[PDB]
RNA sequence: AAUUGGAUUCAACGCCGGGAACCUCACCGGGGGCGACGGCAGGAUGAAGGCCAGGCUGAAGGUCUUGCCGGACGCGCCGAGAGGAGGUGCAUGGCCGCCGUCAGCUCGUACCGUGAGGCGUCCACUUAAGUGUGGUAACGAGCGAGACCCGCGCCCCCAGUUGCCAGUC
RNA sequence: CCGAAACCCCCGGGCUACACGCGCGCUACAAUGGGCGGGACAAUGGGACCCGACCUCGAAAGGGGAAGGGAAUCCCCUAAACCCGCCCUCAGUUCGGAUCGCGGGCUGCAACUCGCCCGCGUGAAGCUGGAAUCCCUAGUACCCGCGUGUCAUCAUCGCGCGGCGAAUA
């Protein structure tokens, strides 16, 4: 395992997300954004950024 | 396939079950299976001298006997049957089984072939040889020759004649090899 | 009425011939005319082998047969005169193949 | 650390070490094909009980 | 670099190999990687599994930099497992070669010998044979070998969709 | 006995390296011959990602199409040795086929290491073999092809079939 992994912010009564949420499926699925180069999480795919 | 491939891939489907079920009905008695096929649900008819351990501890071991047939063959509601053998005295194979159990529990060597011998005498046979090839207890490889009645003969309507029952009866400073051939009355 | 081919083959010789027989004899009698029982060939299976598992010295080789015999029976009766027919005990071991034509 | 799967992943279409048999689990050593993958050495052993005769 | 190993006079050398381009494969070179079940300390404060992209790899997020998901438990050792075609066939079971497809080995009762044993199973004749014959202080029996089983010549019965200008309007 | 290892995964290489020695075999030193053509003959077997009719293209290896066949009923399939006529006229050759250049197919991811075939060119040793030594006794040896196993592919192997058909005992 792979502590510590708590990257969403927080606001005072409401959250945020950090990350991009993927283009090509729909929401629900997180992107590592490089910057350039958009990786996938649900599976692995190869996505450039958009 | 054809014709010929099918009866030897049955006769191929007789070994695969029977070389398992011998080893594990040790405790039953094995000395046979006749084994009756159909599309319906294969019907194998395990021969024990005694059906009570072949059924289990309470149903246990004819379910995973019923359990374990499903994933070899194709027919997935395969029967078990108990039928008893009718002279297990007669059947080598039972003797072969039963004599390995008495060398795996260290029973003297004349002894334990003394009692072997008398059982099936008694319960009729014309002739009777055990032989057990093994270390012996030492470290020479010599065999032990138990000699009573008449025995196997010339040829081949020799080996069909006789009954013939190997078993590897485990040690843990070796092993020994037990062969029993009975000749019946004929 | 169909006339049935029934095929029949045993690997063995006693088992194959007694269902021949006794096909030609319950069929004889009812509404079945009933072309004699023919024997076609043994294609009789070589297996030739190495006996030794050193290969070693002389090593004496195994031949091996495997017999298998095929009867033939055409028929003329029913599909239930077929079954009627098809009711007996029948050897392990003999396989019975039925083709239907008009 | 982490890696994924293995079980072997290579090539192995045809040939020996495609045959295993169904009572020593072998590659190189015999595999008769017939429907009946075993070794020469099985063979002997397992016959009188598929019904192969000895003679000749 | 490794030319995997074993086999060694008959009885090791077309042998284990009835199938080595990868596979096989056990050898070598290089890159990468799982260790059960218990104890011990750790846990969800998010993966033990997956993954772009460079930087590296003969290739593999494999490895680092780097950023992150799906839903939820596993290192390090310590006993001790699974795995090993890793050693010992002078520790073995099985099977097999050769001596040997040879012609031997035993038991009963009797008999002889203080006894180990003998006799019989020896001798004569005869056969591939303790095979058979005669003799004989022996008479018989089992295994072996023999017949027994399978295959080959000739004929016949049952059965013919293989068989043919056989005989034929 | 081994325990990131004598495990495990992978690619590549090695077993097919050679100055040499031997074993078991194939092919062979020609007129009882070679080309070319024609004609008369088998048997065991094996055949579903398998045998492949037949038709077509390709010089061919093979490719395209496609019947039948899970089998006395279809396919591999043509036997080979034979004989008759024709050309050729005993040389290291029209023997013999090693070695090398090239063009080309076929299987697999892939045949340089390390596959086989087809065509053209290339065209090596060998012209009957010392000492020594092996096998066998009749449908056998001697001789000729034929199939199958294992099996994509390496078969001058192993098992098995029929054709010609003896010497000496």
């Amino acid at each position: 395992m792979g502590q510590k992994w708590k990257l969403y912010e927080i606001k005072d009564g409401k959250v945020i997300r950090k990350n991009k949420f993927c283009p090509r499926c729909g929401p629900g699925v997180f992107m590592a954004d490089h910057g350039d180069r958009w990786a996938c999480g649900k599976c692995g795919y190869t996505e450039w950024k958009k | 396939m054809a014709i010929e491939r099918y009866f030897i891939r049955e006769a191929v489907r007789e070994m695969l079950i029977d070389e398992f079920l011998e080893k594990e009905l040790r405790r039953a008695g094995y000395g046979g299976l006749d084994i009756k096929k159909t599309p319906l649900g294969t019907k194998v008819i395990i021969f024990a001298a005694n059906p009570g351990y072949v059924i289990g501890r309470g149903g246990r071991r004819i379910r995973e006997l019923t359990r374990i047939l499903e994933k070899q063959f194709g027919l997935e509601n395969p029967q078990i049957e108990v039928e008893e053998i009718k002279n297990p005295y007669l059947n080598a194979k039972v003797q072969a089984v039963r004599l390995a159990q008495a060398l795996e529990r260290g029973i003297h060597f004349r002894r334990a072939a003394y009692a072997a011998l008398r059982a099936i005498m008694n319960n009729g046979a014309r002739g009777v040889e055990i032989r057990l090839s093994g270390k012996l207890t030492g470290e020479r490889a010599k065999s032990i020759r138990f000699y009573q009645g008449y025995l196997a003969k010339v040829g081949n309507p020799a080996e069909t004649l006789v009954s013939k029952g190997y078993a590897q009866a485990l040690l843990k400073l070796g092993v020994i090899g037990v062969k029993v051939a009975i000749m019946p009355p004929g | 009425m169909q006339k049935a081919r029934i095929k029949i083959a045993s690997t063995n010789v006693r088992s194959l011939d007694e269902v021949a027989n006794q096909i030609k004899q319950i069929a004889e009698r009812t509404g079945v005319r009933m072309s004699g029982p023919i024997p076609l060939p043994t294609k009789r299976i070589r297996i030739t082998t190495r006996k030794s598992p050193d290969g070693e010295g002389s090593a004496t080789f195994d031949r091996w047969e495997l017999r298998v015999h095929k009867r033939l029976i055409d028929i003329e009766a029913d599909e239930r005169a077929m079954r009627q027919i098809m009711r007996i005990r029948v050897p392990e071991d003999v396989t019975i193949e039925i083709e239907l034509i008009s | 650390m982490a890696k994924a799967d293995y079980n072997k992943r290579k090539p192995r279409k045809f040939g020996k070490g495609a045959r295993r048999c169904i009572r020593c689990g072998q590659y190189g050593p015999i595999i008769r094909i017939q429907g009946l993958m075993l070794c020469r050495h099985c063979f002997r052993e397992v016959a009188p009980k598929l019904g192969f005769r000895k003679y000749e």
